[PDB]
RNA sequence: CGCAAGACGGACCAGAGCGAAAGCAUUUGCCAAGAAUGUUUUCAUUAAUCAAGAACGAAAGUCGGAGGUUCGAAGACGAUCAGAUACCGUCGUAGUUCCGACCAUAAACGAUGCCGACCGGCGAUGCGGCGGCGUUAUUCCCAUGACCCGCCGGGCAGCUUCCGGGAAACCAAAGUCUUUGGGUUCCGGGGGGAGUAUGGUUGCAAAGCUGAAACUUAAAGGAAUUGACGGAAGGGCACCACC
């Protein structure tokens, strides 16, 4: 039922965001489907070309 | 399943539908539920039957724990799609619904609950009923 | 104590078998007993149902009423009772910059069964228009009202409720009125807005029956 | 203070006024 | 009837004129008894309606 | 003194218009002197669509819109922070804020 | 689900229209009325402004008769407060609505008299009329509607300009003013006392119109500049702020 676990490559980054600055976006991808890429919003430092992890694709982004 | 007698002879495929007056206005939220006519209601909760706090009425954590109460007795019974008919206070009143509007609905979808089409019944009048603020208005 | 719904028992209300779905809903209501009867708790009930369910393959922004005449055991049939659009379309279909025009009219059908009817369009701008706004003359205004008001009349007239409501759900009465309008000013979006029932004509049995049957 | 109470306490001192003439 | 006599009238007599009893009578009240204001649902100046 | 040429008000050519009740405090101000807000909003919560339309008993179902005209007098309006002061420059300039489109 | 009542006509609705202003917004009909436009029609100076006089005049208010849904002066109560005769909350009379009769006051404002002439430009808009590629409606063509490009006249305005003016703000009028005169009404003469007293007159009343003086005072005011401040907005910054 729930979608198994996924990886995610990050791209460059698009700033912080939370309005104190713990947030920032990534613009992932899943490294299969490697033409179709979203935008994620993840706390911490971020290693911009890495790999993070994903449990469910498509949850949410809004536009800075 | 069974229930027994409670709820229709249904089948597996189709769905029994009703519809959700969710009058969330300030000061409270109603989560009632009804048949699919609107007059043999089924579940009736509101904001304030939960919050004991007399001022969070229409705040969203009294609205998605009424909700839920609505939800759980729809399965109790055997109502399992449901169209959903917001409305504000409405009339010469405001048009805008409440802060519980949002919090009540996200409550069904993670219940598990079918929805149907949604409309806002808001009560909108053709310019009547001067408003209840005086000429300079409420100046709190 | 006693669970009501446990006296409660359920019925499934039945459109016109002119459609082709002609499963509504379920309802509930409570066993016939004492001065009660489900029969008479049952008739006088209205049930709104989109047309997108009604029909097959149509839009989803128009509603029906569909009033319960009879109770055939578990079947509860029911008839046309009055169309509306969702709120949100009509919402969505005034704009600034164009100008909104209203209509009525109470015409008689010709099995007893009188109508009240409400029509709405809007003007359209053209494709090279390069005016900010599209208004019409005041005369201009009565004139595409008083043609749509007379089109409606002689429709229903010309035709009885089962005639008037098979057209009625593609709105093709609609279509015919800006197809002949155009010339006069070219409007875009009419739609007859709201249907209301005032009367019903001595409750001819074999009129439902036979509608609802072959 | 504000003309116009300026003007309703005077409206309301000449009506006094006319009250205690009448009087006497 | 408060300018009769105690004997022509239940409000009558006094050294000033005055009802001295209220006025609202009861509507069961005897004949000869029932004079003034008969069962009266409200009294006053009947303002608002 | 004249703070504006037209007077705080799209009145020209009439008499009279008729008075608007704020939809905040509910006092009547000139309806060419309110200030109107069109917001276009939809009544789901952006942020919480997918359950929603994973709960829904169709597919390809379309979310439906709130339409809903706003009224405000001045007092309440930059008070809410919807109109703001500028300077006598930019004051004189009747072209709305950008859409932000990109 | 119906029902009954009385108000009000949203969204279309605009720096758009009409009216002498006040003001005027659901459909339809009737009644008279009006600007603008078009005219190689008519009369031929019949005109402009106007003391006295007259018509109309928001709202509130008055009187009489209906109606009273909603709001809501006065009033009551609950809160808030140090106090709270208020702001806020719940009720709620007069009133709010209609008919008839009064009153004649508003920041009745464009704080800007009317008629006439002249003096920059630009894009629009409403009405009428005069033209033009073309699109469109239907049609079998033409008009005629809807759209596009112009233009003429009258309007509501807007943008700009070292026309010019002004104390400046600003004004294409608030310009054509010491280079001072187109015609013609009203009206101001430091601030208060005072729109008061008194007289006259109007009104059912409330009050309206006309309207001083004694005395007191060296300023009161207008437009812009700078600073200070603000229980006003906006960007920025800081582990004596946060995360
Ligand atoms: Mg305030
Ligand atoms: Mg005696
Ligand atoms: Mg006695
Ligand atoms: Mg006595
Ligand atoms: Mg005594
Ligand atoms: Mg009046
Ligand atoms: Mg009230
Ligand atoms: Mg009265
Ligand atoms: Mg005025
Ligand atoms: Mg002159
Ligand atoms: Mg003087
Ligand atoms: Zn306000």
């Amino acid at each position: 039922r729930v979608q198994p676990i996924k990886l995610a490559r990050v791209t460059k980054v698009l700033g912080r965001t939370g309005s104190q600055g713990q947030c920032t976006q990534v613009r992932v991808e899943f490294m299969d489907d490697t033409s179709r890429s979203i935008i994620r919003n993840v706390k911490g430092p971020v290693r911009e070309g890495d790999v993070l992890t994903l449990l469910e694709s498509e949850r949410e982004a809004r536009r800075l | 399943e069974q229930v027994i007698s409670l709820g229709p002879q249904v089948a597996e495929g189709e769905n029994v539908f009703g519809v959700c007056h969710i009058f969330a206005s300030f000061n409270d939220t109603f989560v009632h539920v009804t048949d699919l006519s609107g007059k043999e209601t089924i579940c009736r909760v509101t904001g304030g039957m939960k919050v004991k706090a007399d001022r969070d009425e229409s705040s969203p954590y009294a609205a998605m724990l009424a909700a839920q109460d609505v939800a759980q007795r729809c399965k109790e019974l055997g109502i399992t799609a449901l169209h959903i008919k917001l409305r504000a206070t409405g009339g010469n009143r405001t048009k805008t619904p409440g802060p519980g509007a949002q919090s009540a609905l996200r409550a069904l979808a993670r219940s598990g609950m079918k929805i149907g089409r949604i409309e806002d019944v808001t009560p909108i009048p053709s310019d009547s009923t001067r408003r209840k603020g005086g000429r300079r208005g409420r100046r709190l | 104590v006693v669970d009501p719904f446990s006296k409660k028992d359920w019925y499934d209300v039945k459109a016109p078998a002119m459609f082709n779905i002609r499963n509504i809903g379920k309802t509930l209501v409570t066993r016939t007993q004492g001065t009660k009867i489900a029969s008479d708790g049952l008739k006088g009930r209205v049930f709104e149902v989109s047309l997108a369910d009604l029909q097959n393959d149509e839009v989803a922004f128009r509603k029906f009423k569909l009033i319960t005449e009879d109770v055939q055991g578990k079947n509860c049939l029911t008839n046309f009772h009055g169309m509306d659009l969702t709120r949100d379309k009509m919402c969505s279909m005034v704009k600034k910059w164009q100008t909104m025009i209203e209509a009525h009219v109470d015409v008689k059908t010709t099995d007893g069964y009188l109508l009240r009817l409400f029509c709405v369009g809007f003007t359209k701008k053209r494709n090279n228009q390069i005016r900010k706004t599209s208004y019409a003359q005041h005369q201009q205004v009565r004139q595409i009202r008083k043609k749509m008001m007379e089109i409606m009349t002689r429709e229903v007239q010309t035709n009885d409720l089962k005639e008037v409501v098979n057209k009625l759900i593609p709105d093709s009465i609609g279509k015919d009125i800006e197809k002949a309008c155009q010339s006069i000013y070219p409007l875009h979006d009419v739609f007859v807005r709201k249907v209301k029932m005032l009367k019903k004509p001595k409750f001819e049995l074999g009129k439902l029956m036979e509608l609802h049957g072959e | 203070m504000r003309a116009k109470w300026r003007k309703k306490r005077m409206r309301r001192l000449k009506r006094k006024r006319r009250k205690m003439r009448q009087r006497s | 009837g408060v300018a009769m006599n105690p004997v022509e009238h239940p409000f009558g007599g006094g050294n000033h004129q005055h009802i001295g009893k209220p006025s609202t009578i009861r509507r069961d009240a005897p004949a000869g008894r029932k004079v003034g204001l008969i069962a009266a649902r409200r009294t006053g100046r009947l303002r608002g309606t | 003194t004249k703070k504006r040429r037209n007077n705080g008000r799209a009145k020209k050519g009439r008499g009279h218009v008729q008075p608007i009740r704020c939809t905040n405090c509910a006092r009547c101000v000139p309806k060419d002197k309110a200030i109107k807000k069109f917001v276009i909003r939809n009544i789901v919560e952006a942020a919480a669509v997918r359950d929603i339309s994973e709960a829904s008993v169709f597919d390809a179902y379309v979310l439906p819109k709130l339409y809903v005209k706003l009224h405000y007098c001045v007092s309440c309006a930059i008070h809410s922070k919807v109109v703001r002061n500028r300077s006598r420059e930019a004051r004189k300039d009747r072209t709305p804020p950008p859409r932000f489109r990109p």
